[PDB]
């Protein structure tokens, strides 16, 4: 009984990161060693005419982005492990996350490595125009 | 193809809102359209759920530079026979709010020690994963009678893992620089290790030159077997599954071919003892 959530392609990476002392570092190191990115993310069918902001209540991908369910792009959600922050609460779960289409083959690694501008809501380096 | 790893054990089978589902597979069918998902304003998020996530199904076949592999060859195990600790876990079954996974109940080792844990699992919520007590029952059946009293005698996991580290340190400090868990049909022992093992690159002890065998979440430090007082996690253990060496049939029937002094007492530590015993006979006789 029960409902499967995962596919065999993710077994290795998820197992590795679930036991790791430093999950973030582990995933990065795993990628660096040739491991394939985590798959089975929640990719959205959307209009691609949105605002382009990084983390949003509804899908907001523009023409150069893909929208994903937020929990599915979060390493800590995917491995069912504790979150970095002091409250232990996730910033992606419960939202949609826009990922540049050039980087959409590894949405988990993208959110792990990048940061959102708190002024304009755009990814630093991938949309943020702030002076 | 799907796996059992991270299976959602919620009693009533349903998916989640796209913003909350960890994976495409786990999205509610209402939102799915040929490989993709849609957002449906009007069908909101679930802000109260608690979904038990199964830890059954790990595969430690990673190959990452600088990270030692947990599972080792027979030849490497034989070099490290002084580190061998047989290990077996009897589980209880998730029930009521969830069905479909097993929680560690009695953890047994070749030292003769049995540790009892309160039934505890990994529960997804709208904001995080909550490591928490979950409803559980002993396995049905008369061969499992001895597990009924254990169901209310367990210790919390924070105590259990400290006791495991202390047992292993006391046992191994003058034997080896590591631990090799000797297993038979390793799936549920590996599941149980999620509760008390961390891995990473090799580290040294914070008090001496020995390799680190333990980790302390409270202080974010590492220690060897000699200096692990108060430490809560086993760090970079090794392990081997004796069953994978070509045996046919169950543990006891194979153990009994070579040994006449370990009567099967049907308890975790007894399986752990027979597993190490069988491994010794197979590797060092003939
Ligand atoms: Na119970
Ligand atoms: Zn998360
Ligand atoms: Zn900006
Ligand atoms: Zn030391
Ligand atoms: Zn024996």
């Amino acid at each position: 009984a029960g409902n499967a959530t995962e596919v065999p392609a993710n077994s290795t990476v998820l197992s590795f990161c679930a036991f790791a002392v430093d999950a973030a570092k582990a995933y990065k190191d795993y990628l660096a060693s040739g491991g394939q990115p985590i798959t089975n993310c929640v990719k959205m069918l959307c209009t691609h005419t949105g605002t382009g902001q990084a983390i949003t209540v509804t899908p907001e991908a523009n023409m150069d982005q893909e929208s994903f369910g937020g929990a599915s792009c979060c390493l800590y959600c995917r491995c069912h492990i504790d979150h970095p922050n002091p409250k232990g609460f996730c910033d992606l779960k419960g939202k949609y996350v826009q990922i540049p289409t050039t980087c959409a083959n590894d949405p988990v690694g993208f959110t792990l490595k990048n940061t959102v501008c708190t002024v304009c809501g755009m990814w630093k380096g991938y949309g943020c125009s702030c002076d | 193809n799907v796996t059992g790893l991270f299976k959602d054990c919620s009693k009533v089978i349903t998916g989640l809102h796209p913003t909350q589902a960890p994976t495409h597979l786990s999205v509610d069918t209402k939102f799915k359209t040929e490989g993709l998902c849609v957002d449906i304003p009007g069908i909101p998020k679930d802000m109260t759920y608690r979904r038990l996530i199964s830890m059954m199904g790990f595969k430690m076949n990673y190959q990452v530079n600088g990270y030692p592999n947990m599972f080792i060859t027979r030849e490497e195990a034989i070099r490290h026979v002084r580190a061998w600790i047989g290990f077996d876990v009897e589980g209880c079954h998730a029930t009521r709010e969830a069905v479909g996974t097993n929680l560690p109940l009695q953890l047994g080792f070749s030292t003769g020690v049995n540790l009892v844990a309160v039934p505890t699992g990994y529960v997804d919520t709208p904001n995080n994963t909550d490591f928490s007590r979950v409803s559980a029952k002993p396995p049905p059946g008369d061969q499992f009678k001895h597990l009924i009293p254990l169901m209310y005698k367990g210790l919390p996991w924070n105590v259990v893992r400290i006791k495991i580290v202390q047992m292993l340190s006391d046992t191994l400090k003058n034997l080896s620089d590591r631990v090799v868990f000797v297993l038979w049909a390793h799936g549920f022992e590996l599941t149980s290790m999620k509760y008390f093992v961390k891995i990473g690159p090799e580290r040294t002890c914070c008090l001496c030159d020995r390799r680190a065998t333990c980790f302390s979440t409270a202080s974010d430090t590492y220690a060897c077997w000699h200096h692990s007082i108060g430490f809560d996690y086993v760090y970079n253990p090794f392990m081997i599954d004796v069953q994978q060496w070509g045996f046919t049939g169950n543990l006891q029937s194979n153990h009994d071919l070579y040994c006449q002094v370990h009567g099967n007492a049907h308890v975790a530590s007894c399986d752990a003892i027979m597993t190490r015993c069988l491994a010794v006979h197979e590797c060092f006789v003939k």
